[PDB]
C-alpha cells in the first residue's frame, strides 16, 4: 500500500524502486489573445523518475510536439507519463527493473497500473509524503536541458552528485528534499544561498555546488531557516 | 400451468417462488405450488425461521422435467429432486390439488414483472454458471463465491460468471491503454459481445441472472457481477442503439422490483452515479434514471 512516515526507511533498502513525479510533464503559460480571450502555450516538460537509493535520475523530456492536435492535455499527460515509465522499465535489463514504482500523485496510479499490466510483479504505490519534486525545474542544468530540447529526449543524471561517496542514501535523500523544499518555497533565496560564495563552484558533471562536509551543514541550516521564515510569512505565525 | 409438489414441510420456513413469498409453519400441511407459468425460468427459495443465515434456492424450468421439494433431515434443507416416473408424479400432484394443499403462483394478469426480470435468462445457460450436470435444476445460496472472487475456495460450489476486470490484459489492447481504459467499447463489443457471449441476449441473460441471485439470496459476488456488466456498457462510447434501449428497460424492472429497504447493501453508489451522471451513456437510461431518482434519491 501507501508510502508514509512509518515505512520511510524502505526507500533505502536493496529492492530497486523508482519515484515518478508527473508535475512538470504538461507545462503551459496562460496568455491573452488579440480578441481578449485566454489561451495556453505549452512549453517543454519532463517526467522526474528517481531511484532514491542510487540517485539515478531518468529525466524524460516531454517536447511540446507530443501535445499537437491532442485534447484533454492534463488527462493525456498522466497516460503519456505512464507510457514513458513503462517504455523505460521495458528498456532496462530484468535485474535493473524496479520491484516498486511510487507515484507522487494518486492520479498516476490507474494510468501506470494499466501501462504496466505486462509487469504484475511491479507494485505501483501512492505516498502520503508531500515530496517537493515539482521544484526539479528550479535546478538550472535540468531546466536548461528541458527548455533547449527540440525533440523527445531521455537525459540521465545523478541527482546526488558524488554525495554517496561520503553519506548514506537516507542522508542524501534528506539533503535533496530539503534543497527542493527550499527551492519550492523561495527559489530566489534558495538559489542565493547556494551561489552566495563564488569560490564554491558546480562541477561540469554535477548539479549542485562542491561543498565540504562543514559547508553542507551551514547550507542545510540556511535552507531550514528559509523554510521556517517563509512559513511564518505564509501563515503569519 | 406446472406444479412443484412438496413431500412435506417439517421445518418452519419462508418459501419464495420468483418475486412471491409465503410463511409455512413447522409441520403445516403444505404440499407445494401450482399454476406456475410455463415459458419462463423460475426460482424457488428458502429461508429457515430458526436460522435466517443461508438463503438458498433452485433455478428450474418446468419444460425440462417434473420437479418436487423434499426436506432432508440429514443435510437440513429443502432439496429439489426430479421424479422420472411421469404417472407417479401426475398422480401425486392430482391428489394434493384435489385436497387443495397447494398455494397458487399468484400471477396478476396485467403483471409482466417476472417476464421483464427473466427476459434473456436461459435455463441451459444457468447450468454453465452453476455446474452440477447430474441435475436439470441449479442450486444457489447466500455464501456461494464467484470464480473471480476465488482468483483474488471450492471450485465445485462456484458461480462461474464471466470474469470482467477493467485492469486486465483482456480489457486493454497493447498500444491502446488510455483509449481502452477510458472507452471500454473494444472490451464490450469485440471481447465480450462478439467473443464470449456471441450476442447481446446472452450478455443480458447473465446480467439478469446475477441481479436475481443478488436480490433473492443476497449473494455478494452476484451483486458485483451485476454492477460490472452494467458499468462495462455505461463506460463504452459505442453500444448498439437496441442494447441501450433494452438495458434501460432491464434496469428499470430491477430497480422497480428491489425491496426498498435493501438499496443500502444491493446498490453500489459509485457505479450508479457514474452510469447515470458521468458515463458515455449518462443520457441513454431515461426510465432507469427517473425510477432511481424518485425511489433512491439518497444513493445519488
Amino acid at each position: 500500500g501507501a508510502m508514509n512516515s512509518s515505512n520511510y526507511a524502505e526507500l533505502f533498502n536493496n529492492d530497486i524502486k523508482l519515484f515518478v513525479d508527473d508535475t512538470n510533464v504538461y507545462r503551459v503559460t496562460v496568455h491573452k489573445t488579440f480578441e481578449g480571450n485566454v489561451a495556453t502555450k505549452a512549453i517543454n516538460g519532463c517526467i522526474f523518475t528517481l531511484n532514491p537509493k542510487t540517485g539515478h535520475l531518468f529525466l524524460k523530456i516531454i517536447h511540446t510536439s507530443v501535445w499537437a492536435g491532442q485534447k484533454r492535455l492534463s488527462q493525456l499527460a498522466k497516460w503519456k507519463t505512464a507510457e514513458e515509465v513503462s517504455a523505460l522499465v521495458r528498456s532496462l535489463p530484468k535485474e535493473e527493473q524496479p520491484k516498486q514504482i511510487i507515484v507522487t500523485r494518486k492520479a498516476m496510479l490507474d494510468p501506470l497500473e494499466v501501462h504496466m499490466l505486462d509487469f504484475p510483479n511491479i507494485a505501483i504505490r501512492p505516498t502520503e509524503l508531500r515530496l517537493p519534486f515539482s521544484a526539479a525545474m528550479s535546478i538550472d542544468k535540468l531546466s536548461d536541458v528541458v527548455m533547449k530540447a527540440t525533440e523527445p529526449q531521455m537525459v540521465l543524471f545523478n541527482i546526488y552528485d558524488d554525495w554517496l561517496d561520503r553519506i548514506s542514501s537516507y542522508t542524501a535523500f534528506s539533503r535533496l528534499t530539503l534543497l527542493l523544499r527550499a527551492l519550492k518555497t523561495n527559489e530566489e533565496s534558495a538559489k542565493m544561498i547556494l551561489l552566495s560564495d563564488p569560490t564554491i563552484t558546480i562541477k561540469s558533471y554535477h548539479l549542485w555546488p562542491s561543498f565540504t562536509d562543514e559547508q553542507w551543514i551551514t547550507i542545510e541550516s540556511q535552507m531550514r531557516d528559509l523554510i521556517l521564515t517563509e512559513y511564518g510569512r505564509k501563515y503569519n505565525v | 400451468m406446472n406444479t412443484v409438489p412438496f413431500t412435506s414441510a417439517p421445518i418452519e420456513v419462508t418459501i419464495g417462488i420468483d418475486q412471491y413469498s409465503f410463511n409455512v409453519k413447522e409441520n403445516q400441511p403444505f404440499h407445494g405450488i401450482k399454476d406456475i407459468p410455463i415459458g419462463h425460468v423460475h426460482v424457488i427459495h428458502f429461508q429457515h425461521a430458526d436460522n435466517s443465515s443461508m438463503r438458498y434456492g433452485y433455478w428450474f424450468d418446468c419444460r425440462m422435467g417434473n420437479f418436487y421439494i423434499q426436506y432432508d433431515p440429514k443435510d437440513g434443507l429443502y432439496k429439489m429432486m426430479e421424479e422420472r416416473d411421469g404417472a407417479k408424479f401426475e398422480n401425486i400432484v392430482h391428489n394434493f390439488k384435489e385436497r387443495q394443499m397447494m398455494v397458487s403462483y399468484p400471477k396478476i394478469d396485467e403483471d409482466d414483472t417476472w417476464y421483464n426480470l427473466t427476459e434473456f435468462v436461459q435455463m441451459d445457460k444457468i447450468r454453465k454458471i452453476v455446474r452440477k450436470d447430474e441435475n436439470q435444476f441449479s442450486y444457489v445460496d447466500s455464501s456461494m463465491t464467484t470464480v473471480q472472487e476465488n482468483e483474488l475456495s471450492d471450485p465445485a460450489h462456484s458461480l462461474n460468471y464471466t470474469v470482467i476486470n477493467f485492469k486486465s490484459r483482456e480489457a486493454i489492447r497493447p498500444g491502446h491503454e488510455m483509449e481502452d481504459f477510458l472507452d471500454k467499447s473494444y472490451y464490450l463489443n469485440t471481447v465480450m459481445l462478439q467473443g464470449i457471449f456471441k450476442n447481446s441476449s446472452n450478455y443480458f441473460g447473465e446480467l439478469q441472472f446475477a441481479f436475481l441471485n443478488a436480490m433473492f439470496f443476497g449473494n455478494y459476488g452476484s451483486s458485483l457481477q451485476w454492477h460490472a456488466m452494467i458499468e462495462l456498457i455505461c463506460s463504452s462510447a459505442t453500444v448498439p442503439k437496441h442494447m441501450l434501449d433494452k438495458l434501460d428497460e432491464i434496469l428499470y424492472y430491477q430497480i422497480k422490483t428491489l425491496p426498498e429497504q435493501y438499496s443500502d447493501i444491493l446498490l453500489n453508489e459509485r457505479v450508479w452515479n457514474i452510469c447515470l451522471y458521468s458515463s458515455f451513456q449518462k443520457n441513454s437510461l431515461h426510465n432507469t434514471e427517473k425510477i432511481m431518482e424518485n425511489k433512491y434519491p439518497e444513493l445519488l
